[PDB]
């Protein structure tokens, strides 16, 4: 129970470690340097040689919907709607240094999956829209999600 | 209680075959291709090239050619017959020496030899693993429980372009007259990723935390 | 409204693989195994597969690799162009400034098309 | 006078030095995403109505060179049929996500946004690009000058 | 020097010159049309509007036909023949009144009425001004020195679709007999927008800090 | 590859104007001035332009202002549909919870296509 | 419902505004300006005039521990152990700026009369930390703690 | 259960009565003082005020004195006899006129006048009307459903060393003949802040939000 | 180990009250009702209460209020030098610079003492 | 040079990296857990255990100006005004975390040598910050300031 | 108030410090090989027991000194002397993460004995 | 120009000797003292512990007493001749085996030998050496270019109340009948501190990047 108490502090402090903290809020370009402009021009996924912590590494059980997403994606790209790395650049680069820290690795592949769709016309974003109402709907109504959920 | 990942899901998956861009046919062939992979056919292609040096030699020079030997043809295995779209037809077997010692990660993303080798570990696909280990891989090899002599050249592999990586450790001492199977059964994933050595007697990945899905394969 | 050819990547590599179906394309390479390069720093705006890390270092080329369009240009649809691409093996001590002389041998190899390359 | 210029730079520089909790996020688990959280990260940038923010003095900017020659290419862009407006705000003011739309200059996006356009839909590779801009560079080092920005 | 943006900018028109996408002379027309542009009409349109009822009901009516009066024809005097592709054909002049007081943004990004008004001021475009003046009006109308009884009703226009907007304030006390010219001289670019009204001998925007540019035009 | 029609929205527009262009295309509108219209919380992925702020809030149509293609269409380039666009007039107090009882009078009025829009 | 939705995305995307947030980790003096050691040396106090956010003003009821904390404050100020401005500056200033702001108002009124009885030996430091464990095993083994608890 | 704070008290209190720094009946005597005090006085002045010019005269020029026509004496009322430790003896009265208006804060932190006018609200603590109100008075003030005409000269008093206000507002219309009982009635706690003004028939604080105590005096 | 006179202040200003106390002890003033006088940045290390936003603005005398120690010396305990104290009248637009002309007249009052004043 | 611009990069992409960032503005007791109760009353120098990142480790020159507050300190240990424990606790706890990361370490000591002066009353506050004027009055004479400035 | 600055230099002088407190903490609580959990003492203004050792056991390997505690040197109260001890914690018992490959890995730091009790 | 820190430390000098706390003699005499140390002293003691096992057992078991060997007494060479205040006057000495290798810090600050050693490194001092070494010290001294066998204790002392230590490291091979100058040579600050271990040949702490002063000593 102390251990407990003890090693909640130390994850407790670092949420208090001070900093020079500045938001940004559209900046004029005179307070855009050559070193700001490279950095918010950079693609995300060039993370190699940051600094970071150490962690325990784990592995992760997959969700259903992980798998499913992951062949959704190679299928698209076996019937070519896409190339491989078409892809890499919408799902790691294209989606922004936000979500590309703050969702899930397979979120992100998901969301580039229903991006294609969309950038080539093949659904306009009207009918991505209508269809996750209509999949909201069919879990509301009791009829059932594939394999997630059952009628 | 379905959550949003689920719901876009089903509605990306529906849509993409009301539109003929796939079938569920097309849906089905590749989870059960995906269900079919994993690391015995890599593990296997060590424990030959400890036994052969001629193959030993075809790994290191053309690891494609080298893994038809163990069923895994880099072309025709996958239901495209043109390689999967995402790891391609390059296979490159890294050859460990006692001076030399590689380990592999994709920095940009977690390219990982998914034909020879199966599902790529969670913790090779983190932020985390993809900064440290190209700037401090012998701090990050030491917590996976590996340390090498300080002259001994470790080599960090970074998969960023269409090149996958399987590395082929040294055979380790004590396995003399081991047959291909007892070899093959001590090359473990760990092993073939390079943040692990094969040691007798050892024949699973060293246990760590499992994350649970809050809905599983 | 623009229509996208879904069959011409299968047609072209169906059998073959890639990159295998680019092999001949690039014409004449213009570095050898055992050449010293420097990389260049292109700019990297929309997208790169040349990490920051490797910019203005100096390596040995010790393969070279496959043909292909570069990433920069396959990412975007264009696939016209296609480059010798090579496999760099980088002194660990020449990426990173505080990196150990304890451990004078490390290395990091990875993979960058011609068009980053100068002679060193 | 000076002392006053120095009580507002003091007062702007204790707003970097406010207390927070704060949290860096990681690539976290499918687990660690909440509806909240979910609607959140996929919300639409450009839409800020309501949202708190404080009261800041409000001020005019002249306009630079690039800025109006920015706006013209972005309107001669649509004049010609390459996209129309709502494709450019679209493209500008919500694909950049949350990091660039709010850390990069206004007319940085539109000027970013117009790159941009001339790429996705393959009238300019990515390599013609990289080329163009490695050739600019070229044409300011060289001393010999760089349209209206730069004279020889 | 010269800046990331300036480089970038001299890039893309070459390109798109190169590629044919639009013409150098295209690019000087458009550059010689904002040139043109002010905000004279609008204010024009204010007073011709107070001295006259049939006109003032055009406006309020019919902002496009109305702006033809004042020279500027939405569909015509753009250099495409069609409007301008960011601002639209679609006009409204708002008509405060003493009971109704009307205050424009574009939340979603900065639309304004430049045919008719010319370029919309930096703090329009800021992320400040945004957020807040559909929630807290009146506070944010109070920093402009604007406040107004808790009676009137202080409309905000959210210009978040093909729309554009002026606000028509109400013409103040101290004016009988002016002429059109002096009744314009008084409805400066800030009443336009609404976060002003109109007052005699008060004929420029209120002062406020100008931040430099590094390259003016 | 695809080719992009670049003569479309000027052979159209030009003389006429947008969104004068869309004219008559909508058929007939849904609703008509004075009605009570709720604002359905439609997906909101990748793009809208009907504010998070005015979802499920109530407001009165006070002007059917055009006809027009949808943002949410016209961003990804698909004309095809064309709907009748309503301005509609909110109470600030059914926006904000906090609005002060002192400014009972103050509203919001904005623009939205007719797909977002219930019967009260 | 769909309004309360509504309200909670406005306060979340609030927590992901971009910023440059420089750590600080006991720079250099080379690091630091003029304008920031005013900074750092400000007292915290002092916040008229920094700008803030609307929010909706409200009353809060007292905890007995509030009114029992303000008593002792003045009392210690009547019997002599401090003044009051002796008591703002150690409260409002010296207690430094993350705990001016992350603590509530009375927590340093009570923080500060326990500082004053250490700082001027009335107690030693010892006599208060076992103090606070007598007061914690007086809660536990059920005998109540004055006016907060019965037996 | 209770809390850190709860413990922390006990300790502090229990250890000063150990080593006799105050006593138990001190502290009884301060709570009981407390529990005393109220914004009836300075009601009753203002009202007074309003109805003997004298009087109003003296509240102006020497708050202390006046206040002693209301039962509080700001030297010998508290316990102490020398005013209390952190209010001190130095009352001054503002008085509003159709000029003039004032509100008050302590931007330091909360100083306000206990002795005649009871416990200062919990927003007038907070660090966001300490901020605020000094820069965006008419903001601030609107936010509390107050506006006054623009030339009307609104007067924030700071509270920052031994002075302590109250506000003596306007006298408002609709109250010929009143009583000082009816007139100091409608002089409430926020109109002696200065964020209301007295109006015939609210003899309340405007309603707002409660934030409940987890355990109540 | 030092001792503390828990005795002294009650002594001195019982029946009298604070700054009653002090009355007379900070001799003759140094400026009078009506003088502008301009506010010095003093130091401000450990304590204050001239508030930041003060430095540096002139504003008019209003009244002499009382003498006392200044809080800078009564804070840490050193009551032995007593200074007049001032109110003084600023106006707005002196000390925020975007304060709405509109509001030609609005005033703040606060109180000083005699250290921090220099003759406008 | 490109590797100092690559370097500078990598140390400027750590300012963007997305958190969820909530300001703290004196929170109600009821806002206040046990957790925070301890992170906020803990003592800053006590960082063992802390997650951080590797970092690059370099040497500095002592600046005159530390060297001197460095035999202030223990000039003023050796003849009695504090001892060196006192000293560690004003200096490294009681700052309060802002400063305890924000400040130079002898910057640190040096401010908290100021405060023994003025807390334990050698000095008033007044006499300190009066020494302050006058020094600066000094440099801006020309006059110069011992070693750190000749006439 | 007066504060004696000669206190320290009388007492110290020639013998040095914590030498000029031998002999004061009176008989050793805990001995050498002893197992002493430390407690966790409320640490509210100054310890100097890190928080990272609290609730964990270790072995006493030396009796260094005795000497005021810190807890009350830094705040000028000297007058109660207690021993000192060198402590070593295995580090698997202070970090849950810590390796298993490296077993014998340990941290030796040193607490007064109010923090100590019987393991 | 001269930086704040500049002048608060002359301001708090002179008022110091003003007010005769120390006197400018004490300062002068402080410096000259701090001016003298290094870490020969603490080399010397390691060489002479390496040639001498009785004086080794000294050194363990008294580190006061063995430094007097080295011309470091810890009562008597600082100017109190009651040792430095900072750094008291018990020097422990901690013998590294082939079973067990040291590393020191001080997490709560900089505690550091200084009589023995002199001056603490810059990055000794900073919170993320205070930081990590005591929980990842393998990652660390890996930074450092230090590693050890697994089985090795690593044991990190972290020093938290007046104990000093240094660290006697073993001798290492490659120095047979080598002198005490020849040994002590290769006894850095950085072997003394343990974040690296004495080699022939390397008579200099590793080279890393040294952050100049404005103006150095
Ligand atoms: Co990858
Ligand atoms: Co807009
Ligand atoms: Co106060
Ligand atoms: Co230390």
């Amino acid at each position: 129970s102390i251990r407990e108490e003890v090693h909640r502090h130390l994850g407790t402090v670092a949420l208090m470690q001070p900093a020079l903290h500045q938001q940004t809020h559209a900046p004029a370009p005179t307070e855009i340097t050559h070193t700001l402009f490279r950095a918010y021009t950079r693609v995300p996924h060039d993370v190699g040689g940051e600094a970071d912590v150490p962690i325990e590494y784990h592995e992760k059980e997959e969700e259903i919907w992980e798998l499913n997403t992951f062949a959704t994606c190679e299928c698209l790209a076996w019937r070519g709607v896409w190339t491989a790395e078409e892809r890499r650049r919408k799902q790691n680069c294209d989606v922004g240094q936000t979500v590309y820290l703050g969702m899930p690795y397979y979120g992100r592949w998901l969301l580039t999956a229903a991006r294609i769709l969309v950038d080539k016309q093949f659904v306009t974003l009207t009918e991505l829209h209508n269809k996750i109402v209509e999949m909201r709907e069919r879990v509301a109504s009791g009829q059932g999600l594939g394999e997630y959920l059952p009628p | 209680e379905v959550s949003d990942f689920e719901i876009l899901e089903m509605a990306v998956r529906e849509l993409a075959i009301e539109k003929g861009l796939f079938s569920a046919e097309d849906h089905r062939v590749w989870k059960d291709y995906v269900h079919t992979l994993g690391p015995l056919p890599a593990a296997r292609l060590v424990a030959k090239a400890w036994l052969d040096p001629e193959y030993k030699k075809l790994c290191i020079e053309d690891g494609v050619e080298a893994s038809k030997a163990v069923g895994v043809n880099w072309v025709t295995s996958p239901p495209t017959q043109f390689g999967t779209p995402s790891d391609y037809c390059n296979l490159r077997v890294l050859a460990d020496s006692p001076t030399l010692k590689h380990v592999v990660v994709c920095t940009l993303c977690s390219c990982y030899p998914w034909p020879i080798l199966g599902q790529s570990p969670e913790w090779y696909r983190s932020p985390n693993y993809r900064r440290r280990l190209v700037r401090w891989p012998r701090q990050v090899l030491a917590e996976f429980g590996l340390q090498l002599p300080s002259e001994v050249q470790i080599r960090v592999a970074d998969s960023n372009q269409k090149t996958r990586y399987i590395v082929m450790p040294v055979r380790p001492e004590g396995t003399d007259g081991w047959t291909e199977d007892q070899l093959a059964e001590i090359v473990t994933r760990d092993c073939l990723i390079g943040v692990a050595v094969p040691k007798p007697g050892i024949t699973v990945n060293a246990k760590r935390p499992v994350l649970k899905a809050n809905r599983p394969v | 409204k623009p229509v996208w050819d879904r069959t011409h990547h299968a047609k072209m590599a169906t059998g073959i693989g890639d990159p295998q179906c680019f092999k001949g394309m690039a014409g004449k390479s213009k570095f050898n195994v055992g050449d010293r390069v420097r990389i260049k720093d292109l700019p990297d705006l929309f997208y790169t597969r040349t990490m920051t890390y490797t910019r203005g270092a100096t390596g040995t080329i010790v393969r070279l690799v496959y043909e292909s369009p570069a990433a920069e240009d396959e990412a975007f649809g264009n696939e016209e162009n296609v480059e010798w691409f090579y496999s760099i093996v980088f002194a660990q001590k020449d990426l990173w400034p505080e990196y150990s002389d304890t451990f004078a041998n490390d290395t990091l190899e990875t993979e960058i098309p011609e068009r980053y390359l100068e002679k060193a």
